[PDB]
């Protein structure tokens, strides 16, 4: 009986460690693509005014 | 809209005579139950109790049916012996409190499967009624016993043999084990010494919590022929775990601070089910959240939120809106000399999952052992019954056991 | 006591009970600092534009 | 003499409905102004009240503003739908929406020039969306010529009542597609998280979002009810809105919204309304417009206001975020002013923008309808009740088409 | 017209900020509940720089409180004038940075500086044509500091051609609170040196002496400093409010005073500051003010600049007086003491009139010195930064949070650079 219940909690123990999450991970990195085509982007227009 | 109630055997009953208790203490809204019952016996000590106790004036006479001798623990004597001779009595009165209705819900039957008379003539019972009506709901809260605590001997050969036929006529069958409340009482409500009396009690509680829907106007109100569509995903995968919260003493009550968020918490722990199993094996296929009382949709809707992004218990990979809710305005009633205090607000959880697979295959061991060197089994032969009818309903739950490990993957 | 060991190793490498959800929240407000950014940085092109 | 006649359907739609006649009713009430024009919504209401459960009737009729609707217009069920779209769809409709039918007929040439009919529904339901969506099927057939108006909310993962939303919601948003002239998609979600953000509330009921929705329905038809400086009818803006025939779901959001700590501390101006209204987080659906773009946007104003001013600031609006905005449309905004407030404002505002970030949660609610369905979960409630296999494929195909037009515009 | 936003960070900033709201509320006539009660026109023609009115003679002000902690934020609506603000501008974490300047620069600032930055940007553009931007904090703090230091560094990547005030407690050995002070100073001062575009150096040593001798206190709670340094932050902007002979915005001020970009920490003074036993046997003329105005004790800063020499200096004189007088003063103040001013820029000091005094006082003054001893507050607080640092005592809530060990060398170089151009420049 002993073995079963730590048995259990280990299993629950190895649910909880957190993991890498994929589908969210690459949105952050396409975000910041984005993010500096626009920087780019400002100085050519920022140019373009002078 | 009215819903009649039916109660068979010794366990039945005495959770009627406790359920009927809590409706009368309880109470327009009386329509649905004022009583619409029928007790059914073959030992007469347990109706006649009834007769000349308190509520000898409350019950009309006939309504108490009570044969002459009793199953003794025998499916087949209760099913094919006995049975022949009061089943019929007794289903020719239920159909006229049927004409009595006009808006008819459904019928609830209350047995126990390890006796003769709650499982046997319960299936017969069971099986004239579905030819009958068909389409009209018929909710089956049985008590199936226990893994290690256990009253009688032959019970496995009676659990075997009632279950070939509660999978195919009841519509919603919920599970309820006698150590599971017992540790429940021992647990929450702390009673280190209980009796049938404060389990029955309980049972009332979540019977009354699932139909005060249709008795009181809530927020969000669900009709019995909601939890028909919104729990059941296969037409032969309809067994579920029950769960309360909050059951909790008289001290304790005020001492907490009862709310939504905890006990949607708390209905979701192993240490609060009805039925001995342990759903970390499982994975939840839906759940569904009866909210009685003082709830605003708000919290309510929180509180699903964080059981879902919780990984200590995970659900099946179909369903995403893995939940059904349902709040009512009215709070749960106390009974004087109960233990139950009272409570803004409770929930009772009527959950379906993989872990019921587990009960099935720890019962096959016991029922195969026994029948394997034909113990018992003259009783049930010279009772009517052959060796065909063994083997077969063994196959029964063999196929549900697949069934059950491949709709869970 | 083999599987204790597992057990407490287990525990250990989970990073506690509460790491998973702030790692999860953590990712999660991190979409929406980005998107917000990114729609200043936006404005700022767009101004510059007309 | 325009005339617009009311069909509440579920228990959604009939608390919501409830909401709207009351602040309608004290809308038209000392101004003979109001008078004149309270032949559009009564002759009584002209309100139709549609159920299955017995229960929203009588807590109709129980609260106030409940003794006012005539009870030959409580045309109602008795057996119940079970949030089962095929009974709402199949079975149960076919004995009640027959009465139904006599009634919305009976109520509709008591006028002399109908402008259109107004519902107001669920998706998530079965009585609710599936009956009602019926009923708009057995309405487009007789009066084809008519507007139409439909405020349906979606469900959302994040609010899941029942098991079964996608189920309904793929099948109803199929039938929409068709039938309504055009639909004001609202959510739970949104509307919590609107009452949590800017109106700040702790304790939001129902009562608080049904009130919100009414708002919006009320300021949507204030121009046939009352004179202004530039007066657009249900029929003008459907046009300026609306560039493709199937492309008529729309986003919506009301101004002004403020906390009533904050009731006393704030200015009420045009600018200060745009703010507002433009505002993502001010939307009450789930689709945040900057994850695409704008085809048109509309913005009703009540109150007395220089027209000079709305229209430099919607000038504004679409010359500072020019990327939202669709290329092949220049000025992409149609504006209206009427002279008349709602109760208790000087100056209110409604935004209906049409956005291709809608196609978010048509495809947001397609994975979990192919989730379910991939496996046949909970299917049977559906099939042995009339339904087949091929109309979830018809629906999953609809589904599937329009998220590509918006993809295919945007 | 010209608008300026007001933004409080930490505790001694909302504090600050709040006695400052309550002056000027009583300078324009509007009572505690937010409505106009004054009489003459000139008090509602200019209260567009601070204020907007809102519905019914609702003006609120133009403020923004942020900081880490709710005790303070409570503190604010709890006291009068307290109601005035809108609830929206509390910008607000809960955590706390806990006297640790990574914590207010790269832990909580993270995530509470982006909606601070919404609330700020939203003041911006609520207003036509800004000033400037006036911000208040310590820079012993970590709240006060770190925060509101990264905020400056966002805001003027933002908005770089606009003027910007710090008003800002520093530390001082004698009067030490916290035990990483110097930590804390150097790294601030390391970014305000390249970020704001004039800095006003405070510390709280002359505050106390000044109401030890000067105002004769027995009691001074912190309600009576802030009240003093309300009355100098009301000076600098008089000049945007109230018509005079001789106006000077602040951009007027700055181009005129900073002869060198980086030297831009000044040392302040208000004139009269005199105790109740001596209110009644002074007289109010120009020159009265003017020496108790150039005293070295009346400095609101603890750097004496008779240690070293003036580069440039400002009055901001208010009430009805004559500009012969204020230009004679000045004049004079600089032949005597001819050695304590700096030789190659003649005439070093500035002087602009403004014609309403303060409510309660026929005329005052406001003095706006950038001397050369400030350097003395460089040095004070780099050895005992560099005391700490060459033992890397304190360092693992630095290190262990983001900094690394080039971040202190690097603070300690641009430290050294400008204590070495203001011994150049002197
Ligand atoms: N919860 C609960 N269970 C009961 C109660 N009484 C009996 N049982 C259960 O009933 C099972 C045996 O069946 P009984 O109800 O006692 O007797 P029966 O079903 O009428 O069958 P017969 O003895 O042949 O008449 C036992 O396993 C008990 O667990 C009760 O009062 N409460
Ligand atoms: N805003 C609002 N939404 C409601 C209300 N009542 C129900 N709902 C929504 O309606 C959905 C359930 O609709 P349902 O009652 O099943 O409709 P019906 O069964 O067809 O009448 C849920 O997602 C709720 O969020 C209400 O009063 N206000
Ligand atoms: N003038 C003034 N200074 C204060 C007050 N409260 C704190 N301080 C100064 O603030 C310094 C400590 O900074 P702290 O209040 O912790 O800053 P914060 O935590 O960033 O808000 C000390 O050197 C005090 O002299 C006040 O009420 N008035
Ligand atoms: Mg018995």
């Amino acid at each position: 009986n002993v073995l079963n219940k730590q048995r259990d909690d280990t299993t629950d123990a190895s649910r909880l460690t957190p993991g890498e999450l994929s589908e969210e991970q690459a949105y952050i990195q396409q975000l910041q693509d984005e993010m500096k085509q626009i920087d780019e982007e400002l100085v050519e227009a920022e140019a373009k005014n002078r | 809209r009215e819903v009649i109630s039916i109660h068979i055997g010794q366990a039945g009953i005495q959770v009627g005579n406790a359920c009927w208790e809590l409706y009368c203490l309880e109470h327009d809204a009386f329509n649905t139950f004022f009583p619409r019952c029928i007790f059914l016996d073959l030992e007469p000590t347990v109706v006649d109790e009834v007769r000349t106790g308190t509520y000898r004036q409350l019950f009309h006479p006939e309504q108490l049916i009570s044969g002459k001798e009793d199953a003794a623990n025998n499916f087949a004597r209760g099913h094919y012996t006995i049975g022949k001779e009061i089943v019929d009595l007794a289903l020719d009165r239920i159909r006229k409190l049927a004409d009595n209705c006009t808006g008819l819900q459904g019928f609830l039957v209350f047995n126990a499967v390890g006796g003769g008379t709650g499982s046997g003539l319960g299936s017969l019972l069971l099986e004239r009624l579905s030819v009958d009506y068909g389409k009209k709901s018929k909710l089956g809260f049985t008590v199936y016993p226990s893994p290690q605590v256990s009253t009688a001997v032959v019970e496995p050969y009676n659990s075997v043999l009632s279950t070939h036929s509660l999978l195919e006529h009841t519509d919603v069958a919920v599970m309820l084990d006698n150590e599971a409340i017992y540790d429940i009482c021992r647990r929450s409500l702390d009673i280190e010494r209980p009796t049938y009396t404060n389990l029955n009690r309980l049972i009332a509680q979540v019977i009354s919590s699932l139909t005060a829907s249709l008795r009181f106007d809530g927020a969000l109100n669900v009709d019995i022929t909601e939890f028909q569509t919104n729990l059941v995903p296969y037409p032969r995968i309809h067994f579920m775990l029950s769960s309360y919260a909050p059951i909790i003493s008289a001290e304790k009550a005020y001492h907490e601070q009862l709310s939504v968020a905890e006990i949607t918490n708390a209905a979701f722990e192993p240490a609060s089910m009805m039925v001995k199993c342990d759903p970390r094996h499982g994975k939840y296929m839906a759940c569904c959240l009866m909210y009685r009382g003082d709830v605003v949709p708000k919290d309510v809707n929180a509180s699903v939120a964080t059981i879902k992004t919780k990984r200590t218990i995970q659900f099946v990979d179909w369903c995403p809106t893995g939940f059904k809710c349902g709040i009512n305005y009215q709070p749960p009633t106390v009974v004087p000399g109960g233990d139950l205090a009272k409570v803004q607000r409770a929930v009772c959880m009527i959950s379906n999952s993989t872990a019921i697979g587990e009960i099935f295959s720890r019962l096959d061991h016991k029922f195969d052992l026994m029948y394997a060197k034909r113990a018992f089994v003259h009783w049930y032969v010279g009772e009517g019954m052959e060796e065909g009818e063994f083997s077969e309903a063994r196959e029964d739950l063999a196929a549900l056991e697949k069934d059950f490990e491949e709709v869970g993957a | 006591s083999e599987m204790g060991s597992t057990l407490t190793t287990t525990r250990n490498n989970m990073g506690g009970i509460f790491s998973a959800k702030e790692q999860s929240t953590a990712v999660q407000k991190r979409i929406k600092l980005l998107e917000n950014r990114l729609e200043k940085a936006y404005v700022k092109y767009n101004q510059s534009i007309t | 003499m325009r005339e617009i006649v009311h069909i509440q359907g579920g228990q959604c739609g009939n608390q919501i409905g409830a909401k709207f006649w009351e602040v309608v009713s004290d809308e038209h009430g000392d101004s003979d102004l109001q008078l004149e024009r309270i032949n559009v919504y009564f002759n009584v209401p002209r309100a139709i009240l549609m159920d299955l459960e017995p229960g929203t009737m009588d807590s109709v009729r129980s609260g106030p503003y409940g003794q006012i609707f005539r009870p030959d217009n409580f045309v109602f069920g008795q057996t119940g739908a079970g949030n089962n779209w095929a009974k709402g769809h199949y079975t149960e409709g076919a004995e009640l929406i027959d009465s139904v039918l006599d009634v919305v007929r009976k109520e509709a040439e008591s006028c002399d020039c109908l402008q259109g009919f107004q519902v107001c529904h669920s998706l998530g339901g079965g009585t609710g969306s599936g009956m009602g969506t019926l009923l708009i099927s057995k309405i487009r057939e007789e009066y084809p010529d008519r507007m139409m108006l439909t405020f349906s909310v979606v469900p959302s993962p994040k609010v899941s009542d029942t098991v079964v939303e996608p189920y309904n919601a793929t099948l109803s948003v199929h039938q929409l597609v068709e039938n309504a002239d055009e639909c004001m998609v609202l959510d739970n979600e949104a509307l919590y998280d609107i009452c949590f953000r800017t109106l700040k509330l702790t304790t939001p009921t129902f009562g608080d979002l049904n009130h919100l929705i009414s708002a919006v329905m009320s300021g949507i038809t204030c121009c046939l009810r009352f004179p202004g400086q530039l007066n657009a009818d249900l029929r003008k803006l459907a046009v300026n809105l609306i560039p493709f025939p199937r492309l008529h779901f729309f986003m919506v959001g009301f101004t002004p919204l403020t906390s009533r700590g904050s009731q006393q501390y704030r200015a009420l101006t045009v600018p200060e309304l745009t703010q507002q209204m433009w505002d993502a987080k001010n939307m009450m659906c789930a689709a945040d417009p900057r994850h695409g773009r704008y085809l048109t946007a509309s913005a009703l104003f009540r109150g007395r206001m220089s027209t000079k001013e709305v229209d430099e600031q919607m000038l504004n609006v679409q010359n500072k975020n020019s990327s939202y905005f669709v290329e092949w449309i220049p000025n992409n905004v149609k504006s209206s002013v009427c002279d008349i407030p709602p109760k208790g404002l000087k100056m209110s505002a409604t935004f209906i923008g049409n956005s291709t970030a809608i196609q978010e949660m048509f495809k947001r609610v397609s994975e979990q309808f192919t989730a379910m369905f991939r496996r046949k979960a909970f299917l049977h409630w559906y099939t042995g009740e009339g339904m087949d296999e091929m109309e979830f494929t018809e629906a999953e195909s609809n589904m599937n088409d329009l998220v590509s037009e918006y993809q295919q515009y945007q």
